[PDB]
């Protein structure tokens, strides 16, 4: 700290001299924060000089982890005794620090050539991490800090940048329209007289937009405060509403991402991903509409299903391509996915009952999932949140609509390959949830009963797995973990079934295709 | 030495705005029926226009600590720093809160500002804060001294918007500094001794007749001449003045011999001012000058005047008693005195004297706060709907319909505050307040007969149908025109019913037009309307 | 810190420095100048009102009551977080007696100001904002003396509280000290009384309600209820002497019974009762007087 110390105090005004050292020293701090919980506290105890000399190397990048900033986020990092004994003034400055860029413009990147706008996207972004980092801890966000920290950055409204600003901003689905704009425009984005040399403003607006948003939600109150009613957490959760539309964050998830492609020659062609709209610009989007705006509505959970959730899956599973896996933009999709959506959607469980309207949209949902759980990029957690969220989906899911996915399955399961585990548990539930739908001519009034296609494909399905559970060879899990849907569909499966003599002939060819069903 | 604003005191916010490289100084104002929104009304210019106080005076009920405030909510003191405050309308009786509507003038953040019925919730409460260094949390706040509010429920702070070309003021983050006059206190003001903006009755010598204009069946500007009627018109809202002093701050303090002030009639809202030919005159707000306008009570007809005194801060010595003390009113800048013309339905015409006759004294005699708030609500409702008539008058002449203004949504509310005000006493209250109601009701439906609020609504109800349908209505107005044809026609007759009901008088006054009622009751859209009308009236 | 612990991570201070971050300092600092003060050296007394040889004058007495003020205010506000709240946890009664002490340091610093009656420095404290400092103790006096008697287990606060009270009261003594007729002192002391006319009014039927508990133990009926020596007296027999002596209220007798500790033998000891409270009423009773 003391080394630190002296070089930052010498030659403060002309930038840093020997920023290498000065980001050595901030990563060793940060680092030495790392090893243990005590060496944390240690650190925290001088947080205040952190503060005072945040404003180091912000907008220079390939410093990012190596600012004092940087270090004073490890200090107050995931501590929930740090967080609670963080003080007003120390968020005040922070506070301030973000009020100062959001007014004045970029003195070094408008020397250095870069377009020059009223605002401070790079700094901004690094000071509201550090707010991030303050408010939420541990997964619950720290009401003290998040009460403090909203509140202040109402009364400095200039921290929202210019279009939530509210002098006849433009709005967020607005600011992010113009954003991509400029970041497909090569005038505006770059200096123009590897990453660090040319910033892009773009996605440094974005960036910075979608940390706000991320930082608010974040400081929204817990559900079960807003269960209990208290009067503090329901006022800051309404403020943040009336801060942020539920439209814009809405359009916002809407926009569509660019997708790479393969040239003439066959060679991936792969856009950049410093320079884009990223999946972490909607991954903050949805958790702010998770934690302040609450989903709670159905048409309102299908309406966004279909204008931004559902293509960007879609998108996800046309590029599944082997080739076009590996790309990190389908890494990245994978990981938002996985994050946010899937968990909300899981989240959403009870609300996908009456989804007989949009039978249609729902099936479509369950065959991009089906898709993307037969993937090879997918990690493990991946498929884990997969598996979760299309089990949760299907229970509450109305026995009606699934006969499609049922019909797919039917040609893909038997092959009893480790991606038939997630089809074996579905099919298991679904036929035990339905049990009486089958068996029962009545059945449920409500759902009815079966259409003898759903039988015959019943009958398929049993007949497939017993076949190949012969021929399988010996695995004593994948015994015990196809005991129970093989046992479900046979009595499932009423004992005078009707096998039509006369079955459909001429089926889908692109069923029995392999190659993607497509 | 300083005082301090305690609980039970009226006071008025002021707020300071430098528009075109001029200082303004305005006040906030709100009106109880019709617009709830609270607006801005210049007092800076005092001596050409003069300044509506009556709608900008609030008084301060209550002062709570902010943990109070969440405990009353969970289930005299002098105000200090720091305090959740309450503030009461005084003409309305409604309470300032924020309304948490906003007008999105690109300023949606903030949130606009009005009044509300019920004080239950945090909207209505308000918090003040130090202005400056030199004040502190928790101590005495101090008369005269300059304060930011901040809202409990939304942490706006009051603020007063300079972009727009017309100033309006809302709860946003950013602060505009509101200074607080003590308009007046009560609990000091002895009863009985007339203060100012009092709503009072010009009493002739012969205790009697009234200063009064002529009746509401002379249309406008015939109504601007100044007489003497006696009888009937005593207890009517065309006899009812206020006076209002020269002075913003503390102008409601007693009246002493000699203070200029400004005699405004209530029910046309017209202030009496002096012509240059020496002639009595109604003169309109906008013109209303210090000269013309200011009068003052003289105890004895002697000429010695008292010329010019130092004003006092506060109610000061109560001079004037109603009733009892005889006023002779002279204008302040002519010198001639107020007297009867004694021309040869008494019509005794007053005229404007250098000396005039012996029994020039005038009496004195308050009017009760439910006649001045019904005579308030009179003209408001005439102003409104001179203007709904005129905008169908205009549409019927075929103008084009973006150039007419259409009141839709403030004839709408104001025609529900109506009905409110005439609604019939429910039947489980207790007998005596029942009985207390009868009598209140009975006196507006006096009040707005006498004024004549019968033709106006028959005349809107009329050229309401001279649209056959809503889709006709729609097409020769806006489409939300069109949409509230239905609502506005059918609370118009709600509105008759009301003000027929019960009412012998108004009942007989019907007659004559009953004939023209039934001519339309074959029409569907009022059908039953018009059924409870002539069943009323029946 | 409350939310620390009962989220059960570990604290470095059980009693917590973060509150009254120094409550020794404070005292020393506010002893010293008591010190310099005592024996009613008035040549030192009015040279810290006002410092004649030096250019720039620094005004002491009006320093220390604004102090006295700020630490009213905080007194004030965690009473105000504590009175919904039925017990008062050990942090709470922690910080308590460390906020009266340092109060009772101040008070006697300004006893000690005021003292050996020195006329500038009374006007001075006159026309300060030490009004408001009183009015404030005063309701916080009212509401505790209702509030702790009813409880057991805080009678060391209750105590500690009313020698609070008690050097309070001396302090308004030595203000007084050397009055005229109709002094301005006096108007502004009346001022304070009439603005908590209700405050003052609580404390002294809570002060005369436990005045007459000794006449009530000392009375001839309470006597042939209880004949021995030892003196345990019953619940029920304390009860009913408290209706047959009939100068007591049935609230004044519920408040009793409430304020009255008894052990699982459901009786108590009207020694041990009266002991613990009346010598505190007397005592700042007759200073009230």
């Amino acid at each position: 700290m003391e080394v630190m110390v002296n070089v930052l105090g010498g030659g403060e005004s002309k930038e840093i001299t020997f920023p290498k050292m000065v980001a050595n020293c901030c990563r060793f701090l940060c680092y030495f924060c790392r090893i243990s919980r005590q060496n944390q506290k240690a650190m925290f105890d001088h947080l205040s000089y952190l503060l005072e000399n945040s404003s180091v190397g912000l907008a220079s990048p390939a410093m990012r982890g190596s600012t004092p900033l940087d270090v004073a986020a490890a200090s107050v990092m995931d501590n929930n005794e740090l967080a609670l004994a963080l003080r007003e003034p120390d968020l005040e400055k922070v506070v301030r620090y973000l009020a100062g860029c959001g007014l004045q413009s970029c003195q070094m990147l408008v020397s250095k050539g870069y377009p020059d706008i009223g605002w401070n996207p790079v700094e901004g972004e690094r000071y509201l991490d550090f707010l991030r980092f303050a408010v939420f801890c541990n997964g619950e966000s720290v009401e003290e800090n998040a009460n403090v920290v909203v509140r202040l950055l109402i009364r400095r409204p200039e921290c929202f940048g210019p279009a939530l600003r509210g002098e006849g901003g433009n709005g967020l689905l607005a600011a992010m329209e113009e954003a991509i704009k400029i970041a497909e425009d090569p005038s505006r984005d770059g200096p123009s007289p590897e990453e660090d040399d040319t910033i892009h403003m773009g996605n440094a607006i974005m960036t910075f937009y979608s940390a706000l948003i991320d930082l608010l939600g974040r400081c929204a109150p817990e559900m079960h405060l807003i269960h209990a009613g208290k009067g503090e957490a329901i006022r800051i959760r309404s403020i943040l509403r009336s801060l942020i539309p539920l439209g814009d964050l809405v359009g916002v998830i809407s926009i569509a991402f660019q997708m790479p492609t393969i040239a003439k020659d066959g060679n991936v062609v792969e856009p950049d991903m410093s320079a884009g709209f990223c999946p972490d610009h909607k991954a903050a989007m949805v958790l702010f509409l998770d934690r302040v705006y609450g989903i709670e509505v159905q048409d309102f959970l299908l309406h966004l299903l279909e204008v931004g959730f559902l293509p960007d899956l879609r998108a996800a599973a046309s590029l599944d391509t082997a080739a076009l896996s590996a790309t990190d933009m389908a890494l990245a999709l994978n990981r938002y996915l996985c994050t946010a959506v899937l968990p909300l959607l899981t989240r959403c469980a009870p609300l996908f009952a009456g989804t007989e309207h949009h039978a249609s949209l729902i099936d479509s949902l369950l065959h991009t999932v089906y898709r993307l759980s037969k993937g090879c990029s997918l990690t493990k957690a991946q498929r884990d949140s997969i598996e979760v969220c299309l089990l949760s989906i299907c229970g509450q899911l109305r026995p009606s609509m699934m006969q499609h996915l049922l019909r797919r399955l039917v040609f893909d399961v038997p092959l009893l390959n480790e991606h038939a585990k997630m089809p074996l548990k579905l099919l298991t539930n679904h036929y035990e949830r339905c049990w009486k739908y089958y068996c029962l001519p009545g059945g449920w009034g409500n759902f009815g009963a079966a259409s003898e296609e759903e039988l015959h494909l019943s009958r398929k399905l049993f007949w497939g797995i017993f076949d190949a559970l012969s021929q399988k060879k010996y695995e004593q899990e994948l015994f015990k973990l196809a005991l129970p849907c093989l046992s479900a569909v046979a009595g499932a499966l009423p004992p005078d079934y009707m096998e039509s003599n006369y079955v459909s002939m001429m089926e889908k060819q692109s069923s029995m295709d392999s190659e993607g069903n497509f | 030495e300083i005082q301090f604003l305690r609980t039970d005191d009226e006071v008025v916010l002021q707020c300071t705005a430098t528009i075109h490289k001029e200082q303004q100084k305005l006040c906030l104002a709100a009106e109880g029926f019709g617009n709830r929104l609270c607006f801005l009304e210049s007092t800076s210019n005092s001596k050409n226009v003069p300044p509506d106080l009556s709608i900008c005076t609030f008084v301060l009920e209550q002062s709570l600590s902010v943990r109070a405030l969440q405990e009353m909510l969970a289930n005299h003191r002098t105000l200090l720093y720091g305090h959740a405050i309450l503030l009461r309308h005084s003409y309305s009786g409604m309470y300032l809160c924020c309304l948490s509507t906003s007008r999105s003038s690109t300023d949606k953040l903030a949130f606009d500002v009005g009044l509300q019925e019920d004080t239950t919730g945090e909207a209505c409460w308000w918090t003040i804060h130090p202005a400056s260094k030199q004040r502190s949390e928790g101590e005495k706040v101090r008369v005269g001294d300059d304060l930011i509010l901040v809202s409990v429920s939304s942490e706006r702070y009051l603020h007063l918007s300079y972009g727009n070309g017309s100033l309006h003021v809302d709860a946003a983050f950013q602060q505009t500094l509101w200074s607080v006059a003590p308009i007046s206190s009560g609990s000091e003001a002895a009863q009985g001794y007339l203060i100012g903006g009092d709503v009072l009755r010009l009493l002739h010598g012969h205790m009697d007749e009234c200063l009064t204009v002529p009746s509401g069946e002379h249309g406008e500007e015939q109504r601007r001449t100044v007489h003497y009627e006696g009888g009937a018109v005593s207890v009517h809202a065309r006899s009812l003045w206020r006076l209002e002093t020269l002075r913003v701050a503390w102008s409601g303090s007693h009246i002493r011999w000699g203070q200029p002030f400004r005699l405004r009639h209530v029910t046309t809202g017209k202030y009496l001012s002096l012509m240059e030919d020496k002639n009595l005159l109604l003169m309109d707000k906008e013109k209303a000058d210090v000269k013309s306008t200011a009068f003052t009570f003289r105890s004895s007809k002697e000429k010695l005047d008292v010329g010019v005194r130092k004003e006092v801060d506060g109610m000061g010595t109560s001079e004037i008693k109603y009733g009892d003390s005889v006023c002779y009113i002279q204008h302040v800048d002519t010198g001639l005195w107020l007297t009867y013309q004694s021309v040869d339905s008494i019509q005794r015409k007053a005229i404007m004297h250098h000396e005039g006759h012996m029994d020039d004294g005038i009496s004195l005699s308050r009017s009760q706060h439910e006649e001045s708030r019904t005579a308030r609500v009179i003209r408001s409702t005439v102003f409104l709907f001179n203007r709904f008539i005129r905008g169908l008058d205009a549409l019927s002449k075929k103008a084009k319909a973006s150039t007419v203004d259409l009141p839709i949504e403030s004839v709408s509310l104001s025609l529900q505050d109506l009905i409110g005000y005439f609604h019939p006493p429910d039947e489980h209250l207790e007998h005596e307040d029942k009985q207390n109601r009868l009598r209140a009701l009975k006196n507006r439906q006096n009040l707005f007969q006498e004024e004549g609020m019968i033709n106006l609504v028959l005349e809107c109800i009329d050229r309401l149908h001279v649209y056959s349908s809503a889709a006709h209505f729609a097409d020769v107005a806006g489409r939300e025109a069109g949409e509230s044809w239905k609502s506005i026609l059918n609370s118009l007759y709600e509105l008759l019913a009301a003000l027929i009901r019960g009412n012998r008088k108004n009942c007989a006054q019907f007659s004559g037009s009953l004939d023209w009622l039934i001519s339309r009751l074959e029409r569907l859209e009022a059908s039953s309307g018009i059924l409870e009308v002539l069943h009323c009236v029946l | 810190q409350n939310k620390a612990e009962g989220l059960g991570m570990v604290t470095e201070e059980g009693s917590g420095e973060k509150v009254l971050q120094d409550d020794e300092f404070t005292c020393d600092l506010f002893r010293f100048l008591q010190l310099l003060c005592e024996g009613h050296n008035s040549d030192f007394q009015n040279y810290l009102r006002t410092q004649t040889g030096n250019n720039t004058t620094v005004n002491i007495i009006i320093s220390t009551v604004d102090y006295l003020l700020r630490v009213q205010e905080s007194i004030s506000d965690f009473y105000w977080y504590y009175s919904g709240k039925d017990v008062i946890d050990e942090q709470g009664q922690r910080n308590f007696s460390k906020a009266i002490q340092v109060a009772k340091q101040v008070f006697n610093t300004l006893t000690e100001y005021i003292q050996g009656p020195c006329t500038g420095n009374q006007q001075s404290l006159a026309h300060s904002r030490l009004w408001d400092a009183v009015v404030g103790f005063l309701h916080v006096f009212a509401h505790m003396q209702m509030k702790l008697s009813q409880d057991s287990s805080q009678i060391e606060l209750l105590k500690e509280l009313m020698d609070l009270q008690k050097d309070m009261v001396v302090m308004l003594l030595s203000m007084l000290e050397g009055n005229v007729v109709n002094g301005t002192i006096g108007k502004q002391m009346v001022d304070m009384l009439v603005e908590s006319s209700n405050n003052v009014e609580m404390i002294l039927k809570f002060f005369d309600m436990f005045l007459k508990l000794k006449d009530l133990t000392s009375s001839d009926t309470f006597k042939e209820y209880d004949p021995d020596g030892k003196g345990v007296i019953s619940k029920r027999d304390f009860h009913k002497a408290m209706e047959s002596h009939k100068h007591y209220t049935q609230s004044e007798t519920e408040f009793l019974l409430s304020c009255a500790e008894t052990d699982e033998n459901e009786t108590l000891d009207y020694e041990e009762f009266v002991k613990r409270f009346h010598e505190p009423a007397k005592d700042i009773g007759f200073n009230v007087a």
